């Protein structure tokens, strides 16, 4: 996996262009919301485990045949298997979050993921309103927090549902 | 420490370590001075924030066993809460969790279980802690202090708080 | 970003345990038949299947009683029993015949806790109390299901944890009411001893599993750098099937020693070979293994360097198949990164196979998992928190079909999951064709399987490479193409034919038996045999004659039995698909969109409507009219580069010195 | 395709000799069962369409399936699970008449689990509608004939897998 | 880089990343605009650097095959200096060996002995773009770059 | 893998409902069966290695495929060949105990297609193997337990 | 293919919701730029044979690949060459029209490596000539429009190496 500043590095010899105007910029830009992405970091960190019962508790409340008897939700097993793999998407989109990069995501989160659910019959609409609820919750504490530029806190998060749902349209 | 973690993950690699590894340990050293006087500032402290801290919890839970009559327990939730605190001075002084890792939370869970303490009163317990340490230090101490005791916290918070699927009343209790 | 798949193995997880199950699964896993006293433990507990039948039948006949008894224990100020919730029959479903017709409206017609406090019904709120009222018939109802199974872990793993998630504010109180039940239920024997014995165990293990305070999740902690840490919640390995870990040691007695050693056969050689290859010299192994002089560790050691292992696991393979068995062989596991098996292939290449068994064996991970005293065992779903990334190449390896796979499953995987689409069939490279003269020659699945599925959406087009043939009219649009083998300008056309007979000697470019012979052979991809043809004479009479057109004639070609059996008949029927469109289109399908609306014809009206939807459609009048046999116009990549095997061209490498007085230094003396 | 009487056929022809006395045997087995095979076709022609609702009743509505974001949800992924259980049973009729699963494993099963994976299709669920249609076809027929039926339904969820 | 470092580093404890990884992190952003600065004065003076290193590289090692007559031997050879130039500049935008060791350390013995070039002289050719390098870096910058130039003359070193 | 009693729990679960009267039924009928079940798993693992030589001797020997060219020539694949009839005469047995064809579908035929297609074993002889052990093991434990049991050696021979 | 309207449509249909205030000020933000997108596709079309020309003259003329043995030697190889240019050029701009990249993904990317080692092109000189594509099109349409263009140039690249 690489970093935002790994990957426009290594671009910066792939692509023949080196550190001109364009790639100076963008770099600027991305350590001027570095602070800003810790400070995310450190937030989420602090309250994981809230926002993932938060959401985890509003899934079940906008879906409550998840819980009831033939449900995926169903029993303290598949409870536990929910809040698990809640936790697992949080902390990746924290690293995400991070580094600037998406490739963390795609190397260690949605690597082979859809093979995984589609093995354990587990629903991708309920996850992927799941991860939307987490980054609700995230924006909301972010809030609180006093943050006001957090456009980036969406990226991951929304990423990773367009990479888990199915094509509609 | 962020010292031994750097020489643990170079050696695993059988490698010395990187400019950007000498750099951060470069940075750590720099920050030694307000890492050790934050450390005395938390220890300084540490006796009259357990104090308001118990104070609160048991305004808060006051079933719990510090609050059972038995004058040993309640020494022994203190001291136990003190022994929180000072592995929290020990991480600001170390650069990193490793100190409360290694000495108060790699089976805390199974400690307190076999102990016989609810791992939801210690929740609410830190929490009071948290709170009185906030009101204490200064914005800035406190925004380096707490995130060590909300990594106490991390630990011990599920399952548990929040619940969503009620009415919101807490007078149901007859 | 991700659209490699390593495909989805149909998995069927434990969720709780019975003594069939159990029995049988450890008899499984150690390749036996059932000893005697498994075969008494299922013969006790088939005996006495009826009286926990007869048990579970009174508790579920009393069921409604037992938990009024457990809510009306703790709910004061209110009826509880108004928020139990029954299951509801799903009636009138479709097809079920309930409604007739389109006609639906004639169908119808023990002391309490210190300080314990009462739940107020009215102020605890109706979603609190159908919680309350559904948890505590959901165990009985679990009860009752354990009680049939004979074993507990029903409960043990679906309440071990649950503490919290039901709020700790009412935990006391859960357990109030399930001893309140439990004392209604003893009230339903008072007679047996024994039944109620039962019910006293399953509602006490209820009641101290549920005791336990938020239990620690088994953390699995990367091995390097480039694996993730994962974690598994307790519940998850309770409820999995138990693995039979063995454990030698010295002061064992033979018989056991030996069932470790056949162990350690049964996983290292995925089967107890030895004696079926004359391994002679296991003899002298067991003996240093047995008299302590070696360990597990370095049993298993000179096993992978054995003769047998190399026999086995080696010759057949190449190095990256040989790497990805080895992994399982010595660490129970599949590969996890491209990192991981990019260091196995260094090591593979520096010293060879003993190398890599060094490697495998010597690791930390082998030491945390089997120390040196614990017999390898396989690890995976169910026992420790599983990866997503090696998820279908590591169950495909577990199975006992994984050595007959030759094709790396775990590198080709993992070096697609960092690219693009690759370039083949939307439906997997099985539906791909071999682009040849004649004859549809696809991968079988179950023969040298290397399927490598990727997540076309319905979208995709793929990007084919143009033959350049074709008129010179029909040209310059893209005449950039160009496909070793094509012929041009050399396509078949008949221009249509407008009271005397005919001169004796009348020439076309083609004569009249070379052009249907041309026909024949860009429709069927090679001349039929002698009596093969017979069918279709009268139509080849009616291009003779003008009747129809060179259009008209390849439909009838396509649409005889001749062409129905070569590439219909024995075919998949979306391999059928694509063939035919090769064949009459002269291209590739595009993507999804042309597949599925001619697998749809296909389902709906059936071959001969395919034929004429090839045909009709309005790319086939453009780029073939009425009066040209089909042609090829696109190939693969793969196709393109199986017609150029050679670049000796390509390898032409790559004067007066531009220094003089070279390789010199400055002021020699 | 390969039905009975070519299997036999087939088998006696690679050894260059007539049918032996077993393989005759195993032919006016496949004779007299014709009868059957021919009622229980009839039968599962005139119902083919409640046949494939009743499958999809009992496996697939009311489960995540269907639900916005299932693989069942849209009514065009309905509509195709809805042709492929078509085609499951128009094959397995085929191979309950011809007595032999060659052309279960010839036109359904060569290539469908590579499919299913690179469109997403549960196969896990599809094998599990297999099966329901095995028990909707078992109880829409009998118990003989239901069970013939049933071993060309097991063919295919076994080449599914 | 340390970014990729930490968040490996967390990811095998299967834990977020903690306070003081986060601190960490925060001062190399902090620190990211004096190492552009830094890399860009690498950039923008690369040719310099590569004229006198070579001049000096030929000077003291003359028996090399860049110095032996063949054009394009030559032409190969300070082609590769102002690669490594530049590769060190990136790897100074990022903070740490990581792309530098990806791009050019890695397997670099290996290279150049498949290709028959000496790994003696490219060492002498690194010392030699080092020295003036340094001569146009301030001592603070020089802390920053030297190092790098060190990591690639020890894994050229046999 | 999953034998009757967790079949009827999982489906009294999934509609939320205690064991109704035609659960308990089955769930009898399969606990009574239970006795006459075991007794024959018993003999069947007395009598594993006979069962396959008279099957092996009925159905195999003599033919084509052990002359030479046949896939069971040479002794490795004749050792082979046993061994597999081994498999399936333990799995069957496997699946009588469990009241259940789930062992069968998770540990034979998953993959056993792709193995014999990629070995090249013929699917026809093997199907013959298993009903002449389908035979011996009806005539060797009687009518009942053979049928039982041969339920499972039709449910192996139908998935290949 | 699928622009922005079309991906948050698709984003809120498997959760089975309406659009979020989150997604809305996404739509409201694509509706604004959509005047700018217009007016680069606009000033893209008038200019792109000599993009194609300056893209040409500046990465790949006078070079050893315009040279006798080299891949863009002879009329043939030269015009696929300033063909496949002509493509990306084309769908980068449908792509900053529809605001999202998925039409690269499924109609440019998709098997472009596997083709183009099989027919030899290079891959580092086509990425060279994509980043030059994109120079020459931000000096053409400015600082922001070009940039804008670029993300879609930099989406093509990366899917090339
Ligand atoms: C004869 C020397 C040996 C032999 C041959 C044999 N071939 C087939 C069938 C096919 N042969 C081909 C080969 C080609 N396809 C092409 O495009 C070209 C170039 C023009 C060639 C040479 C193909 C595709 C087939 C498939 C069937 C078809 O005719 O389309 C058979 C029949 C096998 C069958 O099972 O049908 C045979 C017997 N076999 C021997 O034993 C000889 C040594
Ligand atoms: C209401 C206007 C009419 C009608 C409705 C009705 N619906 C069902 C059940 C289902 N409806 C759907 C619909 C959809 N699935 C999709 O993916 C889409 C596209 C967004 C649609 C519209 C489905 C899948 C079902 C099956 C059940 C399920 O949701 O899993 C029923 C059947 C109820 C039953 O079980 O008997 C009915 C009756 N009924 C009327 O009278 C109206 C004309
Ligand atoms: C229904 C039981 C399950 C289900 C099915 C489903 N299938 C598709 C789409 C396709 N399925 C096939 C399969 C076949 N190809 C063959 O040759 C044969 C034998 C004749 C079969 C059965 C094919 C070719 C398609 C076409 C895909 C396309 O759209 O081009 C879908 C739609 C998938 C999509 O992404 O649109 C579905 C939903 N899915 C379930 O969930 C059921 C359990
Ligand atoms: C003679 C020295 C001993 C003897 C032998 C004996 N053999 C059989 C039958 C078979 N023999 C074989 C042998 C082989 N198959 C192979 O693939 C190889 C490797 C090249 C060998 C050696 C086989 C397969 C059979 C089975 C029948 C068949 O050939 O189709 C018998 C008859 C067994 C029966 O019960 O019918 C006998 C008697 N017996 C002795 O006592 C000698 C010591
Ligand atoms: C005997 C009835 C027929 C026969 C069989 C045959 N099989 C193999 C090889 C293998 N058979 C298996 C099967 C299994 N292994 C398992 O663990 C299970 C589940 C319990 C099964 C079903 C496997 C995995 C192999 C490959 C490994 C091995 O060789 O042991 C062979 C040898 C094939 C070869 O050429 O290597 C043979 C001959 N062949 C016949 O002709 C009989 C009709
Ligand atoms: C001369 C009669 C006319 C003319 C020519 C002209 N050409 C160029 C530059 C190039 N010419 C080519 C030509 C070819 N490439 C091939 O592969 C073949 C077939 C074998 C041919 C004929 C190429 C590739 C170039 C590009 C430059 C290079 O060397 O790579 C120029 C220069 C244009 C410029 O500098 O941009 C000119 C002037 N000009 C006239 O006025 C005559 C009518
Ligand atoms: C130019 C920047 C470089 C170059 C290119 C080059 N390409 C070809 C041939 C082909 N290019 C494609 C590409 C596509 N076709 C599509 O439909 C799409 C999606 C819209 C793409 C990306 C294809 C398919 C071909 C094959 C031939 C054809 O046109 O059908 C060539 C000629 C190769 C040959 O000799 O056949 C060349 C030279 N080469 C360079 O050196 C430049 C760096
Ligand atoms: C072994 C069978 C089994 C049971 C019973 C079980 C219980 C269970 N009770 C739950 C919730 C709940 N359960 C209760 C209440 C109570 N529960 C009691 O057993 C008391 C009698 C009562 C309090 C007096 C409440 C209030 C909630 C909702 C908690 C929340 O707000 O999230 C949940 C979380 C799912 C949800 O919120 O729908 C589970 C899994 N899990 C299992 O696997
Ligand atoms: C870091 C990347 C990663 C992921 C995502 C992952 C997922 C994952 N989730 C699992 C289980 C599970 N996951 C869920 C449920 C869900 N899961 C969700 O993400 C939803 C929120 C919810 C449904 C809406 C359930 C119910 C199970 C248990 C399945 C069973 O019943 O066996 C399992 C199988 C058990 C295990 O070995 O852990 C895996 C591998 N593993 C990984 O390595």
């Amino acid at each position: 996996m690489q970093d935002k500043l790994t990957s426009v590095a290594k671009n910066c010899d792939l692509t023949g262009s080196s550190l001109n105007r364009e790639v100076v910029e963008t770099l600027k830009e991305f350590l001027a919301d570095g602070e800003k992405r810790v400070q995310v970091a450190g937030v989420i960190g602090s309250n994981a485990a809230e926002i993932v019962k938060t959401a985890v508790s509003l899934l079940f409340q906008e879906y409550p045949e998840l819980v009831s008897p033939g449900g995926n939700a169903y029993t303290t097993r598949r409870y536990n298997m929910y809040v698990r793999d809640m936790n697992y998407f949080l902390r990746y989109c924290s690293y995400a979050i991070v580094a600037g990069d998406a490739s963390v995501l795609d190397e260690r989160l949605l690597a082979g993921l859809r093979d995984t659910f589609n093995s354990l019959g587990i629903p991708l609409g309920p996850t992927a309103r799941s991860i939307q609820l987490m980054k609700n919750i995230v924006k909301e504490k972010l809030v609180t927090a006093g943050m006001t530029n957090i456009t980036f806190v969406d990226e991951p998060f929304d990423y990773v549902v367009r990479e888990i749902s199915e094509t509609e349209i | 420490s962020i010292v031994k973690q750097m020489i643990l993950n170079a050696d695993e690699e059988v490698r010395y370590l990187t400019p950007g590894e000498i750099h951060a340990l470069q940075n750590f050293y720099r920050s030694g001075t307000e890492r050790i006087r934050l450390a005395k500032v938390l220890a300084q402290n540490e006796k009259k924030i357990v104090e308001r801290a118990t104070q609160k919890f048991w305004k808060i839970c006051p079933r719990t066993p510090s609050n059972s009559g038995n004058a040993r327990k309640t020494e022994a939730a203190m001291r136990d809460i003190g022994w929180y605190i000072r592995l929290v001075s020990y991480c600001l002084l170390a650069g990193n969790e490793k100190p409360l890792e290694e000495i108060g939370l790699i089976g805390m869970k199974e400690l307190y279980n076999s102990v016989g303490i609810p791992l939801e009163n210690v929740r609410q317990y830190m929490l009071c802690v948290k709170a009185e340490v906030s009101a204490m230090l200064t914005p800035e101490d406190a925004a380096e202090v707490i995130p060590y005791f909300d990594l106490i916290l991390q630990v011990i918070s599920s399952p548990g708080a929040p619940y969503f699927q009620n009415n919101g009343r807490t007078d149901w209790q007859r | 970003s991700v659209k490699a798949s390593g495909g989805s193995p149909v998995t069927q997880p434990q969720r709780y345990h019975t003594v069939p199950v159990a029995v049988i699964s450890h008899a499984v896993q150690q390749d036996r038949c059932l000893k005697n006293t498994e075969l008494q433990e299922l013969a006790d507990f088939f005996s006495s299947g009826v009286k926990l039948l007869e048990i579970a039948n009174t508790l579920t006949q009393h069921a409604d009683e037992i938990v009024l008894a457990g809510a009306n224990r703790i709910f004061v100020g209110g009826s509880p029993m108004a928020y139990l919730e029954k299951p509801k029959e799903k009636i009138g479903l479709p097809g079920s015949g309930y409604y007739v017709g389109e006609d639906f409206l004639t169908a119808a017609r023990d002391p309490l806790p210190g300080g314990f406090r009462f739940i107020n019904v009215s102020r605890y709120g109706a979603v609190r109390m159908k919680r309350s009222m559904r948890d505590l018939a959901w165990f009985l109802r679990y009860i009752t299901y354990a009680i049939v199974a004979g074993d507990g872990s029903i409960l043990s793993a679906n309440v071990r944890g649950l503490r919290g998630v039901i709020p700790e504010d009412v935990t006391e109180a859960t357990i109030v009411a399930l001893r309140a039940m439990r004392r209604q239920s003893l009230d339903y024997f008072l007679e047996d001893a024994e039944a109620t014995q039962l019910v006293k165990g399953y509602f006490d293990l209820l009641i101290a599993e549920y005791l336990t305070d938020k239990p620690s999740n088994q953390v699995r902690i990367g091995v390097s750098n480039d694996q993730q840490g994962l974690q598994l919640p307790q519940s998850y390995s309770m409820s999995a099937e138990v693995r039979p870990k063995f454990v030698f040691k010295q002061a064992a007695t033979l018989t056991q020693k030996q069932e470790a050693i056949a162990a350690i056969y049964r996983h290292v050689f995925e089967r107890d070979v030895t004696d079926t290859y004359g391994f002679t010299q296991k003899a002298e192994l067991e003996s240093q293994l047995i008299g302590g002089n070696i360990s597990v560790k370095e049993f298993v050691r000179r096993l992978g360097k054995s003769r047998l292992y190399r026999r086995l696991f080696y010759e057949p393979f190449t190095i990256s198949r040989a790497i990805e068995l080895a992994a399982r062989h010595f660490l129970g596991r599949g590969l996890s990164s491209r990192e991981e098996f990019q260091t196995y292939f260094d090591v593979m290449t520096k010293g060879g196979l003993p190398a890599l068994v060094d490697a495998f064996v010597d690791s930390a991970e082998y030491s945390d998992y089997f120390g040196e005293e614990t017999v390898p065992y396989l690890r995976g779903l169910g026992q420790e928190a599983q990866e997503c990334r090696n998820w279908g190449p590591q169950l495909d390896l577990f199975k006992y079909s994984a050595p007959v796979r030759k094709v790396p499953q775990f590198i080709t995987l993992f070096g697609s999951y960092q690219k693009p689409l690759p370039e083949q069939h939307p439906y997997g490279c099985g539906n791909d064709p071999l682009e040849i003269q004649f004859g549809a020659i696809f991968p079988q699945e179950t023969r040298n399987p290397h399927p490598q599925p990727a997540f076309f959406n319905k979208d995709t087009r793929r990007i084919l490479i143009g033959s350049g043939a074709g008129s010179p009219d029909k040209l310059n649009g893209n005449a950039l193409g160009k496909v070793p083998g094509s012929l041009g300008t050399r396509v078949l056309k008949l221009e249509p034919l407008h009271g005397h007979q005919s001169p004796s000697v009348n020439l076309l470019h083609h004569s009249s038996p070379a052009f249907i012979e041309g026909a024949y052979r860009q429709v069927f991809g090679r001349s039929l045999y002698e009596g093969q043809r017979q069918p279709l004479s009268s139509t080849e009479s009616k291009l003779l004659g003008g009747e129809i057109s060179v259009r008209e004639f390849v439909r009838q070609l396509a649409k005889s039995k001749v062409f129905r059996s070569l590439y219909w008949d024995s075919l998949y029927v979306t391999k059928a698909i694509e063939y035919i469109h090769r064949r009459l289109m002269g291209r590739p399908t595009y993507g999804r969109q042309e597949m599925n609306r001619y697998y749809d014809i296909c389902a709906t009206r059936g071959f001969y409507a395919l034929i004429d939807a090839i045909i009709d459609s309005p790319e086939y009048l453009e780029c073939f009219g009425e009066n040209t046999v089909p042609y090829e116009r696109y190939v693969t990549a793969r196709g393109y580069l199986m017609r150029s095997p050679r670049h000796e061209n390509q390898l032409r490498r790559e004067t007066v010195p531009d220094k003089y007085n070279p390789r010199k230094a400055n002021w020699a003396a | 395709m390969q039905d009975a009487i070519t299997a036999l056929i087939n088998s006696s022809d690679v050894q260059g000799r007539y049918l032996d006395p077993s393989s005759l045997d195993k032919l006016q087995n496949y004779f007299q069962s014709g009868d059957m095979r021919a009622k229980t076709a009839i039968a599962v022609s005139a119902n083919a369409k409640n046949i494939v609702t009743k499958t999809v009743a009992k496996s697939l509505l009311y489960t995540d399936i269907t639900a916005p974001g299932g693989n069942m949800y849209t009514c065009r992924r309905y509509a195709a699970c809805v042709r492929d259980l078509d085609y499951f049973l128009r094959y397995a009729t085929y191979a309950m008449l011809a007595g032999d699963t060659s052309i279960l494993d010839e036109r359904i099963l060569n290539g469908l689990r590579e499919t299913y994976n690179s469109l997403g299709v549960p196969i896990g669920a599809t094998i599990r509608s297999v099966q329901a249609m095995k028990e909707v076809v078992t109880s829409l027929v009998g118990a003989d004939a239901g069970r013939e039926m049933g071993v060309y339904f097991d063919h295919i969820a076994a080449g599914l897998s | 880089s340390i970014i990729t470092k930490a968040i490996a580093s967390a990811d095998r404890e299967a834990r977020y990343l903690s306070p003081g990884e986060l601190r960490t992190i925060r001062d190399f952003y902090n620190g990211g605009e004096n190492r552009l600065r830094i890399a860009t004065t690498l950039i923008e003076n690369r040719k310099e650097i590569v004229e006198r290193g070579s001049l000096k590289f030929w000077e003291c090692c003359p028996d090399t095959p860049s110095n032996s007559g063949n054009r394009t031997y030559r032409a190969s050879c300070l082609r590769d200096q102002d690669w490594y130039i530049r590769l060190i500049a990136y790897t100074v935008i990022v903070g740490d060996v990581e792309p530098l060791k990806d791009i050019g350390i890695v397997g670099v013995k290996e290279m150049y002995e498949s290709l028959e070039i000496p790994l003696r002289n490219w060492v002498e050719c690194i010392r030699c773009l080092k020295e003036v390098t340094l001569d146009l870096l301030s001592r603070e910058d020089a802390a920053e770059v030297t190092p790098y130039f060190d990591c690639l003359i020890q894994g050229m070193i046999p």
